[PDB]
């Protein structure tokens, strides 16, 4: 946790990482169900799991974004805009969000 | 796809033969992988048009609602 604590050189400096919600953006052009060019963008705050950081820090590495998240939010906006039309995207927005 | 944009089948589709052919080359691969669909200028040029069209059909019944009033007015 945050804080002062100590370290055994034969053990090393253990593994720091960002820890606070952190925003990224996420511009998209894309289609829709009607076939329509969709500029949408998406904004997220990020956190890791705390009591994830152990096992990130063998699969990810110490650097949880740039690795995962570009694929995860970029595929996740095409799939979810593609069951919408051009229209259903603003008239349903709240749906769209969810 | 070209017109069909079924893209939950297309993620699920590649999914299963990239991981198939990774393991070939005793590689791990799952992911959710970018699907990109850029396209055509005249592909692009048609499926916008059709949109455009049925909003100019819109707009010509806007136009004969005002010339039914300009009538009147004239009258």
């Amino acid at each position: 946790g945050e804080g002062t604590h100590f370290l055994i050189p034969w053990v090393q400096k253990p593994i720091i990482f960002d820890c606070r919600s952190r925003p990224r953006n996420v511009p998209v052009i894309t289609g829709s169900k009607d076939l329509q060019n969709v500029n949408i963008t998406l904004r997220i705050l990020f956190r890791p799991v705390a009591s994830q950081l152990p096992r990130i820090f063998t699969s990810i590495g110490e650097d949880y974004d740039e690795r995962v998240l570009p694929s995860i939010t970029t595929e996740i906006l095409k799939s979810v805009v593609a069951r919408f039309d051009a229209g259903e995207l603003i008239t349903q927005r709240e749906l769209v969000s969810r | 796809s070209q017109l069909i944009t079924q893209r939950a089948q297309v993620s699920l589709l590649i999914r299963r033969e990239l991981t198939e052919r990774a393991k070939d080359f005793s590689l791990i691969l799952d992911d959710v992988a970018i699907t990109e669909l850029s396209f055509s200028r005249e592909y692009t040029a048609a499926v916008e048009a059709k949109q455009v069209a049925q909003q100019e059909a819109q707009r010509a019944q806007f136009l004969v609602e005002k010339a039914k009033q300009e009538q009147r007015q004239k009258i």
